């Protein structure tokens, strides 16, 4: 199930820092870290990176569970932004739910923190 | 990968300057 995940995506972002593309990742687990702004642990297969912040247009998907720990999305739109320290934020401003935590069941593969 | 801070700041570019 590692194949059904863009493997290699975070990797892209935190060195290319492009946004024309459209990962399709896994959600780790969500966090408020804050009208709440939610911070999630992401995967690609590969690698998890937990500096994703949800755009809140989109928190009505964590607080109805759609978005939530082990479902699949597709992101659509994101933006990056770079710290003084070489850190790189990412904000997804629009994505798509594939799959359902409760229709993927597990953590998918044995990613490792980038 | 960031405090929760500095994600924070990271939203108000100005304030992630002199965080």
């Amino acid at each position: 199930m590692v194949g059904q995940l863009s493997e290699g995506a975070i990797a892209a972002i935190m060195q290319k820092g492009d946004t024309n593309i459209k990962p399709i990742l896994q959600v780790i687990n969500i966090r408020p870290i804050t009208p709440p702004r939610y911070r999630l642990l992401m995967s690609d297969g590969l690698n998890t990176l937990s500096s994703f912040m949800l755009a809140t247009q989109l928190n009505p998907l964590v607080e109805e569970e759609q978005l939530s720990s082990n479902c699949v999305c597709q992101i659509h739109r994101f933006i990056v932004n770079t710290l003084k320290d070489g850190r790189r934020v990412v904000i997804l401003m629009e994505l798509e739910v594939l799959k359902s935590a409760e229709a993927v069941g597990v953590k998918i593969g044995n990613p490792v923190p980038y | 990968s960031g405090s929760d801070e500095e994600l924070l700041a990271s939203l108000d570019e100005n304030d992630e300057l002199t965080a």
